[PDB]
RNA sequence: CAUUGGUGAGCAGCGAAGGAUUUGGUGGAUUACUAGCUAAUAGCAAUCUAUUUCAAAGAAUUCAAACUUGGGGGAAUGCCUUGUUGA
């Protein structure tokens, strides 16, 4: 330990990669080990491609693409020191970031560097993608927050969102809202169409590590040991911002939703399983994923995601997705 | 107090015929449809070509 | 515990979850009728339809099965899925797919029970989880080919895990692997529980009294060298027998007959043991051939008995109880039969337990004495307490005459009585 | 094959245990 | 009494003296306080590693052990004790001279039992006091009320009432009114033990003739009786896993496990502890928990598991029989022999009367272990002769020690009593070795040495032969023949040239070991018991019957010092590692240290028992000692 | 019907609102101070959330029979009669201990040809080809020898 | 004649209610023993979260930031630097 978690797209396979190098890819519900690496190195975080049949792993120097089975198919020289991940499923893109302050973009399918961006801020210490438009949320020790393009050298915009380096960043689903923590103990809930701040919860008990985002838009937020969520928190009304605790009963301060606390262990990381009324856990001494009703999407929609999707639709549907792959230049605000 | 989750039953996602088509839900949720103007250019690119 | 031991206890969970193609086929293939290639191709209603024509044959056959009609073979049951249900819920589903096993356990000869119990393996899957019932509901017809099947289709517990060469065989298991089944201490707990629902519901019926009786007496032989063994057994069915005793079916009693009568020639037990055992066995007994079996098995624990009191006097309550249900007459005859087994030592203790408690009956002494020799010490322990009677008990003419035949046969031993006694 | 008995690991669980310290009381 | 050389630092081997333990939560963790002698030791129940040890000796030994949290109280003659991590936080002494009997503690309220049966309420100052200390009330229970107090016990769910059970019946008094609310029916058997049960109002009463009584208080009538003819009941126990289960221990020994559900026996567990030390003396389960935490005299503590049932259904019905789980332990009879096993002062080796032979680690508890009794399969191929119920080696009277050759092969020898051989011990593997050497004269083994190279092995036999065998290959090498009597002490130089005896017919033989000749014979006017060599400095002291230690320089054989003033037998004495102290114990209970070079004694110690028993660490940090009573190793500090 | 009355908690008045664990008792956020019989009854209610009730306690009681063979079970555990009573020995598991040698205090140069213990008198005597008539004391734990007699060139067969 | 080659048939000798070989699981050690959780000068351990919010403090022209590249030759279009044009 500790383990970082990253479920697939469809929620149907768990990518669990520990600190001092133990990776393992599974199909969480049948119990079926796909991979296990044992590499004896320092992982900080992996990723799923296009599909389960390859994963990324960020090791020590460098980034390495595995297939199904485990076997390796590449050392991607080009990333250096990268200690985030992520995986643009229309556009086919990975992207990390690390020590360097290099935004990489790599195409898996073409196997070429679409662009490499200088952030000049120092160290990356969060990052996150927009899904409704792909644009790439890098927080830094300076405090703010770059919204970036493979096709720009220079930022989309900056959002100064912190006194400290932001921990965590985490957007919804329909690229509305963008949750900031930082380490002067702050959340800060941000309109990011319109680049408003909407709230800002300026003392918490201790700093934040991580905040995600579920489909239903519940917040979830994890401060050490703590696990704590909010629902309806995202949105433009006063009542709806964060408090811990309703003071005489007030209907209109929003109290936790729910609350769970690991007594030993530090969180690791937090990711919502995609269709399914739960939020996975990373932590020191493993995994746990916590039953929250209503996290999830009920509704899924089978030609873009499948969570029963058999061997023949997904070698079909590799195809097609990859016919009509976007080109990289088109991401725009 | 009052619990409800999401619950799926396989066999009205999963066929219980070995013959029978799988079934198909559909949301035409925009959030779960991302890149509408991007794709279909791209859709019309590839006809083009 | 590494990953792939956790990951392991996650799959047999999810079992029947039915995930995607792959595990719909392979649970979906699993039947008691149909091979794997057609039954794959089949559907819910297809099978729900044939099991409710079985279900009405064998409601014509016993009533009791009609009252599933409106629980588990309704036409509301083939939308429900028991992976959607609460656990409240499954655990009521559970009882009573374990009250129809009890039922359906003596027909499985019949034709219809096959079909009936295919809707319950297809749509309640109850080969992946209440695999031990319905093993156990189907273990005396283990020669029979319908338990091959069962065989192929399941996942053996823990605890049947010597069937486990047998599954997918040609050769039937054979009648001494069933005897390892038994042989296990855990499994006996396992079966007498199972055993025991079946008493208190009236659901036994011969066939399964015979083959767990023989399951229970070759356990003993088996163990008989080991008498550690054979101590750690005494708990287990001798509470069977118990159990068996006290069930109003006669055929139940017979086999309690059977299983204690084995346990006294295995082992010696105290002879508090055999008295309570007359006690139970007494307490229930009304029907004749148990009656007949009855007799036999309380001479023969007398027999067993080889410490001081071996032949003393039954309890006042005892004696009272055994000529209720055996009165003289009926005991005379079973002497009578030249074929009657060895039974002295319980007769020198009825012989004496007659003059302790009834004195009417000193002419039958007489009559009983005359039947069955009695052994050397046997007769002396008879004289030394009819001393007694007449320094007690006014002299009779049936006193006297138990007396003179003494006299007749061994003269000189009635002396050394009386020279020891006055 | 006979029934094969294993011994599996143990790790302790947290329980709930009554505290006695509601029941005095000071009139 | 009072040492300037040496200070009393803690016992050794000691895990419980008898006195039933008693277990605290501190959040999910379980501790687990057991009483030894005069000091209490806790150890954490998932572990069983010791945590804490109380800081000073009680005056008088304790009696009873009541935990709560973070605060353990302890009860020794008219005073209870409150520690805190083993530092005493506040001292309550009752104000009359009856000794505590039992201890109870629920909110506010501390309840006292003397003998004379009278209860003394102690109640906390301030509701937020951690503890109580002010001083309430005092209830007296009198014969007329009910016989002899056999425990207090506190219901839950009960304001301010304390559950009296007495031999005759059970009461119930008011605590902060001091009224007796209600008294129960008289029983017809003494009873033993008291037990609240996780049900309301109902507390498991155990009877002395094997009976066990679901009284319930509030009905204020009997709910069940279990019968257990022919024992006595010294614990009971409820589990609260969610199991209606009921362990019931007994001074036989043996543990009974009942389902209340089902009206069985689950599986009874026999001489899980020694009947002569008490048997069961405490058994109770872990909240919440299927581990079972046994204790009795025998210096034994035990922990048992239930392990989940084999059956996916009737669970309840197939119950695995409980699996022993892990264990602390040491000797149950006071250690005859001691040794220090290496140059530092990490191991000491311990024989004791119970003929078992223990390692003990100074460093840390946990570290202490038994050797095995396990005999390897004999070279030749012949079947080895014993019986075939297995029992363990004699007392041992002597023992030797080298670590030149650890790993390689054997490299202790035992002299057991009245055996006609020596065994060979493995202190890596922590087994008894392959090798068993033999007197070859028809005497029994009196004296075992060791060569500092680690092969030879001498054996000195009660009719006066030196035997010498080979540690790697157990061959018998050489043989001595110059003592008549017993040989009492047999000591080889470090540079394996010259080589020294002694016996009861008091002559000292000097030879040459690689030559095999007698380079000279002294005689000493009484029979010398005993001898210890050090062979940096080439002296060895010899304790003589006339009362008297004679020190005697080997290179030239003749006597340099003699120490005069015990009173009675020199039971041992060692050397100091640097050569310069000599500390003997004698029958008159004293422990004198004597200066060598200027040959008279600068220290003085009284022991209230004989000490058997004198080693000095080979460091000089440390003196180890034991005596005729207590089943521990006194270990002393050299504040020289 | 409780068998006793305490009156002493009809009139005790405890505040919840104190300590953190009392505070689940309230039934509502107004009440802050409760007489003892409901405070009882709430401290009742939280055991039992946190102890279930077995079946047992509540609905079983102990307060020619055919139970008679069930209760005898329970009462013994040991289930084989006393050997030491009875004195017919065990058919296939005999009790039999090891003793001393007998000739181990004064061995015998020959086979023993013949042994006959003494009637009455505890000796032994053995004989053999070596010529020689030993007797010996067997007490079982020394077996000493007390006399030997040689019979020259007289071999003892018997 | 020799096998320090295999496979067997048997003695002498050793020899206490049997002996020999292999193996699964768990427990204790393998560093030297000051107890669990938390928002930690104290609470909790049955948690509170119906006081947990306010106030105070807190923003370097460092407005710098790949010390992180296998070698040789280039680099249309990119990217970096420098100037330049028009707003």
């Amino acid at each position: 330990g500790p383990y970082h978690i990253k479920y697939a797209k469809n929620g149907t396979h768990l990518l669990i990669t520990g600190r001092k190098g133990h990776v393992a890819s599974m199909d969480w519900r049948k119990g079926q080990l796909r991979a296990e690496l044992f590499l004896n190195e320092t992982c900080h975080s992996a990723t799923y491609l296009q599909n389960e049949q390859y994963f990324a792993v960020a090791q020590k120097k460098y980034t390495f693409i595995y297939d199904h089975e485990g076997t390796e198919l590449h050392r991607l020289k080009q990333h250096i020191e990268a200690r985030h991940l992520d995986f643009l499923p229309y556009h086919y893109l990975l992207v990390t970031a690390g020590e360097t302050g290099w935004l990489k973009y790599h195409d898996v399918s073409t196997g070429q560097l679409v662009s490499e961006l200088r952030t000049k801020a120092g160290p990356t210490m969060a990052m996150a993608q927009n899904p409704w438009n792909a644009v790439m949320h890098l927080g830094h020790s300076n405090g703010t927050v770059s919204l970036w393009s493979p096709s720009m050298p220079e930022p989309l915009v900056k959002l100064l969102s912190a006194r400290g380096p932001v921990n965590s960043i985490a957007i919804d689903r329909s690229g509305y809202y963008m949750a900031t923590t930082g380490a002067d103990r702050s959340m800060k809930i941000w309109d990011i169409r319109n680049f408003k701040q909407l709230h800002s919860v300026e003392s918490l008990p201790t700093p934040g590590t991580n905040v995600s985002i579920s489909d239903t838009g519940l917040l979830a937020l994890s401060r050490g040991p703590h696990v704590t969520l909010w629902k309806d928190a995202l949105k433009l009304s006063g009542d709806s911002k964060p408090c811990f605790g309703s003071m005489g009963g007030n209907p209109h301060r929003n109290t936790p939703y729910m609350s769970h606390l690991f007594a030993g262990n530090k969180v690791e990381n937090l990711g919502f399983v995609p269709f399914e009324d739960l939020l996975g856990v990373g932590h020191q001494t493993g995994i746990t994923n916590l039953i929250v009703p209503g996290a999830g999407e009920a509704n899924y929609d089978a030609l873009e995601l499948n969570p029963f999707e058999t061997k023949k639709q997904r070698q079909e549907q590799e195809v097609r997705t990859l016919l009509n792959k976007l080109p990289a230049d088109t991401i725009t605000l | 107090m009052k619990i409800k989750t999401i619950k799926r039953s396989a066999d009205d996602y999963v066929p219980v015929k070995s013959t029978q088509e799988s079934q198909m839900p559909r949301n035409l949720n925009p959030e779960l449809h991302p890149f509408e103007r991007a794709r279909e250019y791209t859709k019309a690119l590839n006809a083009t070509k | 515990s590494s990953l792939s031991d956790q990951l392991a206890q996650v799959a047999s969970n999810n079992a029947t979850v039915a995930l995607d193609r792959k595990r719909r086929q392979k649970l979906h293939s699993a039947s008691l009728i149909y091979n794997s290639k057609t039954a794959a191709t089949q559907d819910y209603d297809f099978i729900f339809e044939n099991a409710s024509k079985a279900l009405e044959e064998l409601s014509q056959i016993e009533p009791k099965f009609a009252i599933f009609s409106r629980t588990l073979f309704s036409e509301s049951s083939i939308s429900l899925d028991r992976n959607v249900q609460t656990k409240e819920e499954i655990k009521d589903l559970d009882n009573a797919i374990n009250a129809y096993l009890l039922l359906a356990s003596s027909k499985w000869y019949l034709a219809p029970t096959l079909h009936a119990t295919e809707w319950l393996v297809r749509r309640f899957q109850i080969h992946v989880k209440n695999t031990e019932m319905l093993l156990l509901s189907t273990l005396n017809y283990y020669q029979t080919p319908v338990f091959k099947r069962i065989l192929s289709i399941i996942k053996l517990p823990p605890l049947f895990n010597c069937l486990s060469n047998f599954v997918r065989s040609e050769k039937p298991p054979t009648a001494l692997t069933m005897i390892k089944l038994f042989n296990d201490m855990d499994f006996l707990k396992l079966y007498t529980s199972y055993l025991d629902q079946c008493i208190k519901h009236n659901a036994t019926y011969t066939n399964q009294l015979l083959f767990t009786t023989c399951c229970f007496i070759n356990v003993v032989a088996f163990n008989s060298n080991n008498d550690e063994k054979l101590n750690q057994l005494v708990p287990i069915l001798l509470e069977i027998s118990a159990k068996l005793l006290a069930s109003k079916s006669k055929d139940c009693q017979i086999a309690a007959h059977t299983i204690l009568v084995v346990f006294a020639t295995a082992l010696p037990l105290k002879k508090t043991i055999i008295l309570a055992a007359m006690e139970t066995i007494l307490s229930n007994l009304d029907a004749k051939e148990a009656k007949h079996s009855a007799l036999l098995t309380i001479c023969k624990l007398f027999q067993t008995l080889k410490g001081q009191g071996n032949v003393d006097q039954l309890p006042s309550k005892i004696f009272k109880l055994f000529d209720s249900k055996f009165d003289t007459v009926s005991i005379l005859t079973f002497l009578d039969k030249e074929d009657k087994p060895v039974c002295d030592k319980f007769i020198t203790s009825y012989t004496r337990s007659i003059a302790r408690y009834d004195r009417s009956k000193l002419n039958i002494i007489l009559s009983l004495l005359k039947k069955i020799r009695l052994e050397r010490y046997e007769v002396r322990l008879i004289i030394t307490d009819l001393i007694y009677l007449s320094e007690i008990l006014e002299d009779k003419s049936q006193l006297v005459e138990l007396f003179e035949y003494f006299i007749s046969i061994n003269e000189d031993l009635v002396l050394k009585c009386l020279k020891s006694l006055g | 094959p006979k029934v094969v008995r294993e011994a599996k690991k143990v790790e302790m669980t947290e329980a709930r245990a009554y505290n006695a310290d509601a029941d005095t009381a000071k009139a | 009494k009072n040492s300037k050389i040496f200070s009393p630092f803690r016992i050794i081997g000691n895990v419980s003296n008898g006195v039933p333990f008693a277990t605290g939560t501190l959040g999910s963790t379980f501790y687990i306080v057991t009483c030894v002698g005069k000091t209490f030791q806790i150890y954490d129940a998932n572990t069983l590693h010791l945590l804490f040890v109380s800081e000073k000796e009680t005056p008088s030994s304790i009696v009873a052990l009541s935990a709560h949290f973070h605060y353990v109280y302890a009860a020794y003659e008219n005073k209870v004790g409150i520690y805190k991590r083993g530092i005493e936080e506040h001292l309550l002494e009752l104000e009359t001279d009856a000794n505590v009997e039992h201890l109870c503690i629920f909110g506010d309220y501390l309840c006292a039992s003397t003998d004379d049966n009278s209860i003394f309420i102690y109640k906390k100052s301030d509701p937020q006091d951690k503890y109580p200390s002010e001083f309430y009330t005092k209830l007296t229970v009198t014969e007329i009320q009910g016989g002899e107090i056999v425990s207090l016990q506190h219901l839950a769910t009960y304001l301010n009432k304390l559950t009296v059970v007495t031999k005759s019946n059970v009461l119930l008094f008011n605590v902060r009114t001091g009224k007796l609310v209600f008294t129960s029916n008289e029983f017809p058997d003494q009873i033993t033990t008291a037990e609240p049960a996780p049900v309301l109002d109902i507390i498991a009463l155990g009877t002395v003739t094997g009976e066990v009584i679901m009284f319930n208080m509030r009905k204020g009538k009997r709910i069940r009786t279990i019968k257990i003819p022919q024992s006595r009941i010294s614990s009971l126990s409820f589990r609260t896993d969610g199991s209606s289960h009921l362990s019931v221990g007994t001074s036989s020994g043996d543990l009974i496990f009942y389902d209340l559900d089902r009206r069985s026996r689950i599986h009874v567990l026999k001489n899980i502890h020694r009947e002569s030390y008490g048997g069961v003396t405490q058994a109770t389960f872990l909240n919440g928990q299927p581990i079972i935490v046994t204790s009795g005299g025998d210096n034994s503590l035990k922990e048992y598991v239930f392990d989940p049932s084999l059956s996916q259904g009737s669970g309840d019905v197939v119950v695995q029989p409980p699996r022993y789980l892990r264990s602390r332990g040491g000797h149950s009879q006071p250690p005859s022999y001691i040794a220090f096993a290496d140059s530092q002062s990490h191991f000491m080796l311990s024989a004791s009367k119970d003929r078992s032979l223990w390692s003990f680690s100074l460093r840390k508890d946990a570290q202490s272990q038994e050797m095995s009794q396990r005999l390897h399969k004999k070279q030749d191929g012949g079947r080895v002769g014993g019986s075939t119920i297995k029992s363990k080696f004699p007392e041992i009277v002597a023992l030797a020690i080298e670590n030149a050759r650890i790993g390689e092969w054997e490299n202790i020898i035992t002299a057991h009593k009245d055996e006609k051989f020596a065994r060979t011990w493995d202190m890596r593997n922590k087994r008894v070795g392959r090798w068993t050497f033999d007197t070859t004269d028809d005497g029994f083994v009196k004296s075992v040495a060791m060569s500092q190279c680690g092969n030879f092995g001498f054996i000195g036999s009660s009719n006066g032969s030196i035997t010498i065998y080979n540690m790697q290959s157990g061959i018998l090498r050489k043989k001595y023949k110059l003592h008549k009597r017993a040989v009492t002490g047999i000591s080889l130089d470090g540079m394996n040239r010259k080589m020294v005896s002694c016996g009861l017919d008091g002559i000292v033989g000097f030879y040459d070991f690689n030559k095999s000749t007698l380079l000279g014979k002294l005689k000493l006017d009484a029979p010398i018991t005993a001898m210890v060599y050090h062979r940096s400095s080439d002296l060895f002291a010899l304790a003589l019957d006339d009362l008297s230690i004679v020190v005697i320089d080997a290179v030239t054989q003749r006597v340099v010092r003699q120490l005069w003033g015990h009173s009675n037998r020199i039971t041992a004495f060692d050397f100091s590692p640097e050569g310069r102290w000599i500390v003997s114990a004698s029958l008159d209970s004293t422990i004198r240290t004597w200066d060598l070079p200027t040959g008279g004694c600068i220290d003085g110690i009284i022991v209230d028992n004989v000490a058997t028993n004198v080693k000095f660490s080979p460091n000089g940090d440390l003196l180890a000692t034991t005596h005729v009573t207590g089943n521990g190793i006194c270990i002393w500090t050299n504040r020289a | 019907e409780a068998a006793w009355i305490d009156s002493d908690d009809e009139k005790i008045k405890v505040p919840i609102l104190v300590t953190n664990k009392t505070k689940k008792l309230r039934t509502s956020y107004n009440e802050s101070k409760i007489n003892g019989v409901h405070y009882i009854n709430r401290l009742r209610s939280q055991f039992e959330k946190i102890y279930p009730r077995p079946k047992w306690v509540d609905d079983e009681s102990d307060s020619g029979d055919i139970n008679a063979l069930t209760k005898i079970l329970s009462t013994t555990y040991n289930y084989k009669d006393t050997l030491s009573n009875s004195k017919l020995l065990p058919p296939k598991k005999l009790d039999i201990v090891r003793l001393k040698d007998a000739n181990a205090s004064h061995p015998s140069h020959s086979a023993i040809q013949s042994l006959s213990f003494h009637p009455s008198k505890p000796l032994l005597l053995t004989g053999g080809y070596d010529k020689t008539l030993r007797i010996y004391h067997i007490d079982g734990k020394t077996n000493h020898l007390v006399t030997s007699l040689h019979l020259v060139g007289s071999p003892i067969q018997t």
